[PDB]
DNA sequence: GCATGCTCTACTGCTTCGATATCG
DNA sequence: AAGCAGTAGAG
DNA sequence: CTCTACTGCTTCGATATCG
DNA sequence: AAGCAGTAGAGCATGC
């Protein structure tokens, strides 16, 4: 908490804090003391991330100190192992230069524990260790990308574990495993992409169901993962539309099915409108005449919604950023702007500027 | 110490054609023979197994002269069975459309013992025959087959599909024979094998003709093949002077897997490249390695660990002063209750195998304890390193043998008090008389011991001390399944495992009425959750936009439903 | 509860009248109480070393309590027994320990029994663990303390009511008091006929040294009838083969534990090897079967944990020589399912009519293959002082499989003449005793306890436990008076 | 699209026991 | 530790 | 050449180790 | 591998 309050002013004291944390981990016995030592260590590495103190933190020695623990894992309990896997991934995120020749070992350890925890018909899965491995794998996939062109085995295994993690289970509490799956998906949907085209209907239905949840944090993570999914899928379709017409048709008819319905609840309507404007490049390459009908009826919708139908005084202005981003996306792929809707578009964006402090 | 088995298998014409409502009898022969041979290959035994078929469209035997000794291919000889025979029993065994002779299978198998075993020194010689009794034999070798094996000491075992006396799952102690499961040639061959076996031995060859179902749930295929357990020699001493020289053999001991699971490494598959070390650190800041000679063992005494070295451990300790089987007294029966039996084993104490005097002395002791309704209390120690222990040696008179049976007894430290609340003196847990009547109905409907038409004999359905351990009959089949097809995952359980582990249908289907009665009479409310759900059940779930009155006229003109 | 410890305060009246014992070839009551307290410490340090004990001295001049009251010395707090806490109590032993005691404790002082019960209540209050029973053993020889006063007497009776409100129960270990011990002057109303020494000190000097575990349940299973009629049981154990505690590896120069760490690493490159990159093999001559660490635990799973009833069976088929495993004891648990006790009691008192026994498949843990087990019912036996020896329920009797039995060689039946049977019946009738259940005692374990006692208290030499499982050769000989030579002459030939 | 408690679930520590590998 | 049974030192 | 040791090896109980 | 006591915070109801 003191390191949260005072930030980089702890910098002359941070190496002694790190030595104290490592000492308390290796000497104390209770999980109630090893857990805050690793919490302080992880927060220290996140705080003094971009600095000159990361050579004074012997990061390569810290990797040996905490990679030996996976080998002598003689009941490191559960919630210590969560922090150890998260710390090991964070050592690859921050200061990756002392972590080049042991990133493959760390991918092997993460995928081995994920396989043991998800593909085992012997025991109940340990959800702390699942959340910890997905956090650590999401931190290691920054600066150590494992994409579908460089080596498709590792990326397909990571995508299969993420897809198992985010799957909805009726009678579920404890949304840490689905949240960690959705956040790894939101960060790195670009890296597994050929895995992302063929599992598209199931991913869209899962990501659309997770966005209507009661938790704030799980719903926020699901919204991020869904916009990352739609962005990557549209960028994959827009390079090759002579064999992705059916996917384009399914996504467009789904967005229209959400838009026509009066069951908007403003999140589903915002993501329908955002994805509707997002799939415009593929409609420009597949028809060349369709991005003209888009932005005509999208401007007519913006006008009718919050411009001149003076329906103000309600929850009407809280989807205007999504509508504005959608018009901004459709307008890029549109050559020869009509100039009949330009004063409407200008009035829409100055109404967005007017209704700024209401958010 | 060793033995040798030769296995006659029926590959006849009617052996593999009938599948009316049961499993095919040739494949049942395959099931029993794979249960026989996978135990002998996976137990690392030194035994000889030769496969011989009859009903085969080829033939290669030592003396195939004429139409006698035809259609018979000895598949392998007296040799240690590898996994080749194990995979050939299911792969390189094909059925036959050929009815061959069956009595001649015995007399062609009566040559291999005197040919292949010409210079090796054996101890047991066994022929296993899986037959059908469906072919016109040759009744010419009648007294030849009977004087020959008695001249050269050969043991024999026969197997029908149906022994002498609810759908047929595979046989779960229910109907061992159906309404019509015997032909007339089956009756004639059954009669000839019954009379030839009783005329062969006298009164005890009748207990070696087992159906495939009842032998699939019993160890009769190893009955004349299992070896003799070794002796424990000592002297039963009732006083300082009296000494009865005794031999003890372990009657019951829970047999467990003897071969371990060696840890090899992935992606090399060798046990040798990987080597574990067990270092000893200290609990300082940077954990310093200490050697194995700076370590002394110590014991917890209250709130401190006191050093207690190993040389002092061997110096001050208890001393057994050697083996002993002394007697402390003879209390009586019914003071030693059955629920205080303690050890892992059961000893059966005979005399010497050679001493007439020690036998008559031990018999007088056994008969004295049987007459007085008393048991003994002994102090058994195995040797100078075993701990001493006390136990109870109670009489076990029979008409075939006699011995003292010794089971260990507890010490004072081995007893737990554990008071429990009373149930007959309770108030709100007293059952009603109707509920008592209902559970009386359930108990009387779920008996498993039916007195036949005889005086006082109580032979029981579903006997659970004759069934083999299903643990080995799953371990051997999965080891087979990954030594033969080394890519596919683990198979499900065999059906006859569940058929031998379940009660029969004549006690299952009868008791559906009182089960459905007490289900409504006794209210039972469980209030828990989340029991036995694995990760393979939690994380396996699969198992142009411009087109997006006259329109109604379109709907009418092309294709639509009911009008108006 | 279950995790609740047992607490005990030894209260010794080291005032004036336990230091001039009237025989001088006998033992003073201060030494009697000190030997008693030390025997309880040595007994409880390996019987149940999680219990809490304390010793307090009143009637002594110097004080060391928390309230700084007059003339109360608390030698030890409530804490688990240790070696040093017995070595500190060693000093006040014998005729010399009185003199070692006077110069640092005090003697003969005035006191107030209200304040000593106050200090004992504060000792019970300062305990952070949970306590099951709280007891105060009072070693005193004077009856009627504060005999010159009554304000002290009524305050003492009040503070005993204060003690018994909170659950603390004191009992007095009265000492000799030449002139009887009149229990009715002061100590019939304070606590929960003239006397001599006691009936509790002498069997409190008998050190038992046998570990005692509390009643845990070892399994909480569901007894299913088909799939629908499930009742909840607990599978307790009443005989369990007490072992010696395991050793602890120490560092020889410091005598501290050393934190063993085992790792696997390959001898090719010397790299730390995870549990994910090994497999399990078995070599059979030339074939190598290779399963995984997950797949080797799949071979064992057959059923779900619990008891599946499979009918009923008369006890006459449950052979007495069919033993392989020490029996367990089932008992209904009426909190995981309701009415479990009623269905259990109906099934119990209805299998109690005939000699029938329920047959089950027992799966204790998850990936464990089943055993056929025989639920033999049993009644309860009790007395009028409500000591019950057999609890009611079923006894879970493990039955062997076909490969757990073994066959014997052929042995001739050589029977005996009825002269030999009748003269061996006299031999077995001569040596008859009564087997209770717990007359015998594990000698290896007892000698381990004695050696550990003598090495932690560094006394002079290890005491040897007198052996009891050994037979008495001379006593058995003189019992069988001049009989065995004529018996072995009548059954054994005159040679050898 | 925030603030405040409340319930109760899931985890840890300790301890016993049993299954497995190993050693005189 | 503990013991019985195949093959090698004994004149 | 016809009788007793060495190795094998096979066993078994106690001990330590692990879920 | 499970019983058994003890607790801490996750997730959710609720607020007019
Ligand atoms: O081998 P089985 O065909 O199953 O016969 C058994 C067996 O008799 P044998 O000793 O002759 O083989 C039993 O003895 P074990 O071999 O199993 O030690 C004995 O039963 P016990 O074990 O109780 O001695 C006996 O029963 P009985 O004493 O009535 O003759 C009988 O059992 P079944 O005839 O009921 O099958």
């Amino acid at each position: 908490i003191f390191l949260e309050k005072m930030g980089q002013k702890i910098a002359p004291y941070s190496v002694e804090i790190k030595n104290t944390c490592t000492s308390v981990y290796t000497k104390d016995r209770a999980a109630k003391c090893k857990i805050p030592a690793l919490d302080l260590l992880i927060k220290l590495l996140q705080t003094f991330r971009s600095s000159r103190l990361m050579d004074e933190f012997k990061i390569g020695e810290l990797f040996s100190k905490f990679y030996g623990e996976l080998a002598l894992k003689k009941k490191i309990p559960d919630t210590v192992l969560e922090k150890v896997y998260e710390l090991l991934g964070l050592l690859g995120e921050v200061h990756p230069s002392e972590m080049i020749n042991n990133a493959e070992n760390l991918f092997r350890a993460f995928l081995g524990e994920l396989k043991t925890q998800m593909t085992s018909a012997v025991r109940e899965p340990k959800l702390p260790v699942l959340a910890g491995c997905l956090k650590g794998l999401s931190s290691l996939l920054c600066n150590f990308t494992k994409s579908m062109e460089e080596d498709p085995q590792t990326s397909r295994e990571i995508f299969n574990f993420v897809l198992k993690a985010i799957r909805p289970q009726i009678d579920l509490k404890r949304y840490a495993v689905p949240s960690a799956g959705l956040r790894l998906f939101a960060l790195h949907a670009s890296q597994f992409s050929t895995c992302l085209l063929d599992n598209y209907v199931s991913l869209f239905e899962v990501l659309l169901k997770w966005c209507a949840h009661t938790n704030v944090e799980l719903k926020k993570a699901a919204l991020s993962a869904l916009e990352s999914f739609l962005k990557q899928v549209s960028n994959m379709v827009a390079k090759n539309a002579e064999m992705h017409k059916n996917k384009l048709q399914y996504f467009m008819e789904q967005f229209y099915g959400i838009i026509r319905n009066v069951d908007s609840n403003n999140k589903e309507l915002s993501i329908a409108i955002r994805g509707y404007g997002l799939f415009a490049g593929p409609c420009k390459v597949i028809n060349a005449k369709d991005v003209d009908f888009m932005y005509v009826e999208l401007i007519q919708r913006c006008k009718q919604m919050f411009l001149t139908q003076t329906d103000t005084g309600d929850d009407r202005v809280y989807q205007m950023p999504s509508f504005l981003q959608s018009v901004a996306s459709v307008l890029l792929y549109l050559d020869t702007v009509p100039e009949v809707y330009t004063p409407v578009l200008e009035h829409l964006v100055v109404m967005q500027i007017d209704s700024f402090p209401q958010y | 110490n060793k033995a040798a088995v030769v296995l006659c298998m029926d590959v006849g014409f009617t052996m593999s054609n009938s599948i009316p409502g049961i499993e095919s009898p040739f494949e049942q022969a395959k099931k029993v023979i794979t249960m026989f041979v996978q135990r002998q290959v996976f137990a690392e035994n030194k035994d000889e197994i030769a496969l011989v078929l009859f009903g085969t469209d080829g033939t290669d035997n030592p003396l195939s002269g004429g139409d006698q000794y035809q259609n018979i291919t000895v598949h392998r000889h007296l040799m240690l069975p590898d996994f080749d025979l194990l995979e050939d029993i299911e792969s390189k065994i094909q059925p036959g459309s050929q009815q061959a002779d069956f009595l001649d299978a015995l007399i062609v198998s009566m040559d291999v013992i005197q040919h292949e075993t010409i210079g090796k020194k054996f101890e047991k010689r066994h022929i296993e025959i899986f037959t059908d009794l469906s072919s016109r034999f040759s009744k010419s070798q009648l007294d030849i087959i009977i004087h020959s094996l008695k001249k050269c000491d050969i043991s024999l075992q026969f197997f029908l599909p149906f022994s002498l006396g609810g759908p047929f799952r595979l046989g779960g102690h229910g109907p061992s024979f159906p309404l019509k499961g015997i032909t007339e040639q089956q009756k004639e061959g059954l009669e000839i094998v019954k009379m030839v076996m009783i005329s062969l031995e006298g009164e005890d060859g009748l207990d070696e003709i087992y159906s495939f179902s009842e032998s699939l749930r019993k160890l009769c295929v190893f009955k004349k093949i299992e070896r003799h357990s070794i002796h424990w020699p000592c002297r039963l001493t009732i006083g300082s002077n009296l000494s009865i020289r005794i031999a003890a053999y372990k009657s019951i001991l829970q047999e467990r897997v003897k071969k371990t699971w060696t840890v090899v490494d992935a992606k090399t598959l060798k046990k040798e490249d990987i080597q574990k070390e067990t270092v000893y650190c200290l609990n300082d800041d940077d954990e310093t390695e200490v050697l194995k000679e700076d370590i002394i063992q110590g014991f917890r005494y209250g709130s401190d660990i006191v050093p207690f070295s190993k040389v002092d451990e061997e110096q001050m300790k208890y001393k057994s002063e050697g083996k002993c089987f002394s007697v402390l007294g003879f209390c009586k029966s019914s003071q030693v209750q059955r629920r205080f039996f303690m050890g892992n084993q059961v000893l059966k104490v005979f005399a010497a195998r050679d001493d007439e005097a020690a036998a008559v002395a031990l018999s007088s002791l056994i008969h004295a304890l049987d007459d007085l309704d008393m048991v003994a209390i002994v102090r058994y120690a195995y040797d100078k390193r075993a701990n001493p222990q006390v136990g109870v040696a109670f009489p076990h008179i029979k008409h075939n043998y006699e011995c003292l049976v010794y089971v260990q007894l507890p010490f004072m430290e081995d007893l737990r008090q554990y008071m429990f609340s009373s149930l007959k003196n309770s108030k709100k847990y007293a059952p009603t008389e109707a509920q008592l009547n209902a559970v009386d109905a359930l108990i009387d409907s779920m008996s498993l011991a039916k007195k036949d038409e005889k005086t006082d004999t109580l032979e029981d359905l579903f006997p659970t001390t004759k069934i083999p351990n299903p643990r080995f009959q799953r371990l051997f089949q999965c080891l087979l399944h990954r030594a033969l097809h080394p890519r596919e995952p683990l198979p499900p359980i065999q059906q006859h495992i569940w058929n031998m582990l379940n009660p029969p249908a004549e006690v299952t289907t009868k008791s559906q009425i009182p089960l459905s009665k007490i289900k409504t009479l006794f209210p039972l409310i469980e209030a828990k959750k989340k029991d036995q759900v694995t990760a393979q059940e939690i994380f396996q779930d699969n198992h142009s936009v411009s087109s997006l009155a006259e329109n109604f006229r379109v709907l009418v003109k092309q294709k639509k439903a009911s009008f108006e | 509860k279950y995790s609740g410890r047992d607490s005990l305060i030894f209260l010794v009246d080291a005032s004036k009248a336990m230091f001039e014992s009237q025989s001088e070839d006998e033992l003073t009551p201060f030494d009697m109480s000190i030997q008693c307290i030390q025997s309880v410490y040595i007994s409880k340090i390996i019987s149940s070393d999680r219990d809490l004990l304390a010793v307090v001295f009143y009637g002594t001049e110097k004080d060391k309590n928390s309230v700084n009251f007059k003339n109360i010395y608390v030698l030890q707090e409530l804490d688990n027994p240790g070696a040093k806490r017995i070595l500190e109590l060693d000093q006040f032993k014998g005729q010399q320990g009185q003199k070692r005691f006077q110069d640092m404790m005090g003697h003969g002082s005035d006191y107030s029994l209200s304040e000593v019960l106050w200090v004992c209540a504060n000792l019970f209050s300062d305990v952070q663990f949970k306590m099951s029973h709280k007891r105060i053993m009072l070693f005193t020889n004077e009856d009627n303390p504060h005999g010159n006063d009554s304000a002290k007497a009524s305050r003492a009776r009040t503070k005993a009511g204060d003690l018994r409100d909170t659950g603390i129960f004191l009992d007095l270990m009265h000492l000799k008091k030449p002139g009887g011990f009149d229990i009715s002057l002061f100590y019939r109303d304070i606590i929960s006929v003239h006397f001599e020494e006691s009936s509790k000190l002498e069997d409190l000097l008998r050190k038992v040294r046998a570990k005692e575990t509390r009643k845990r349940a070892l399994s909480r299973l569901k007894l299913k009838l088909n799939k629908d009629i499930v009742i909840s049981v607990g599978i307790y154990n009443l005989v369990q083969k007490a072992l010696k505690p395991p050793p602890i590896k120490l560092y020889r120069e410091t005598n501290e534990p050393v934190k063993t760490k085992t790792r696997t690493f390959n001898t090719s490159t010397g790299g730390l090897l995870l549990p994910s990159d090994t497999k399990r093999s078995q070599i059979y001559g030339s074939r190598q079967i290779i399963l995984e660490k997950e797949e080797t635990e799949e071979l064992k799973r057959f059923d779900d944990p619990g008891l599946m009833l499979m009918g009923f069976k008369p006890l006459v088929l449950l052979k007495k020589h069919h033993y392989l495993r020490p029996s367990l004891f089932v008992y209904p648990e009426e909190s995981l399912v309701i009415g479990s006790s009623t269905l259990f009691s109906a099934l119990l008192i209805k299998c109690l009519e005939k000699e029938v026994a329920a047959l089950c498949r027992y799966t204790p843990r998850r990936n464990i293959p089943p055993y056929f087990v025989a639920l033999v019912p049993q009644e309860e036996e009790l007395d009028d002082q409500k000591i019950q020896v057999t609890p009611p329920g079923f006894q879970l009797v493990f039955l062997p499989f076909a490969d757990d039995k073994r066959k014997m060689p052929f042995t001739e039946k050589i029977m005996a003449t009825p002269e030999q049977v009748g003269k061996m019946k006299a031999i077995v009738e001569k040596l008859r005793f009564t087997y209770r259940s717990d007359s015998f005692e594990n000698p290896v374990l007892q000698q381990h306890f004695r050696n550990l006692e003598a090495l932690a208290l560094d006394l002079m030499e290890p005491e040897q436990a007198v052996d009891l499982t050994l037979p008495k050769v001379e006593a058995m000989n003189k019992r069988l008076g001049s009989l065995v030579d004529e018996f072995k002459e009548l059954v054994y030939p005159p040679d050898y």
